């Protein structure tokens, strides 16, 4: 086509979606990880995760307001990944990298799994 | 704005 | 913070949100423009437009499944802007620039209004 | 991935 493009548009959209999350505006699901609860937008979860994409395209699960993750999933690992989904920023540290990689493999977030494997290989 |  | 960042994350999120729109997955509103109907995600509309942000933060309008725009709004101008919201790409042409600018002013999409003013000033 |  003959379209023009606004370079910062995608980043600005994601920044506004994170503002809506922080104010709990139009969130339509709660993700339960052990005792911890995380509110989010189903569309953002699907856009970032192969696991949520599969869950919310299912004709029965698409209507659930609560999703319980596998009890092996660490709430901190999930929190770091949910923050990444809404910001593009990953808080990867020596003390959390194993829990982050395991959570990203479960959530099917291929690019996060890739950087975790590389950071572990370096050490 | 750019030409993509 | 000490975060790392994935450069293409925001663009990849927006690409997946457009894939959901094209398949009509988790769309939660219909925007009526004269005789024409456009399905979309309220969160994406809010993230891109000052008008939709105001509408869907309203305690009564947040629950509406149908929004009717002002009859002066051109369906083609709206279609081009909805495509821009989900792609960052604007199909700006000599034959549509006046309808696109008028629709962007109504929708409160400041960056689109700015490029339309500049393109009109050049001609 | 980059240092933002
Ligand atoms: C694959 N596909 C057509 C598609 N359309 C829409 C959405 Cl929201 C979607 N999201 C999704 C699927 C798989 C994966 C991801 C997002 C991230 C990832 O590493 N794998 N994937
Ligand atoms: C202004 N604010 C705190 C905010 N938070 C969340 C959202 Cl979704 C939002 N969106 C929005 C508001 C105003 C405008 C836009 C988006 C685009 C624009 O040109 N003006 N604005
Ligand atoms: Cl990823
Ligand atoms: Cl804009």
């Amino acid at each position: 086509d003959s379209c023009i493009q606004f370079t910062r548009h995608a980043s600005d959209v994601l920044l506004n979606l994170n503002r809506l999350r922080s104010r709990d505006i139009l969130t339509d699901v709660v993700i339960v990880v052990s005792r911890e609860q995380f509110r989010a937008h189903k569309t953002v979860l699907m856009a970032c995760s192969g696991l949520f994409y599969s869950i919310f395209t299912d004709q029965l699960k698409c209507n659930l307001s609560v999703i319980n993750l596998d009890p092996e999933i660490n709430p901190e690992g999930f929190c770091i990944l949910l923050d990444f989904m809404y910001t593009s920023r990953l808080n990867l540290r020596e003390g959390n990298i194993m829990a982050v990689m395991a959570t990203a493999m479960y959530l099917q977030m291929e690019h996060v799994v890739d950087t975790c494997r590389k950071f572990i290989k370096a050490s | 704005w750019v030409i993509p």
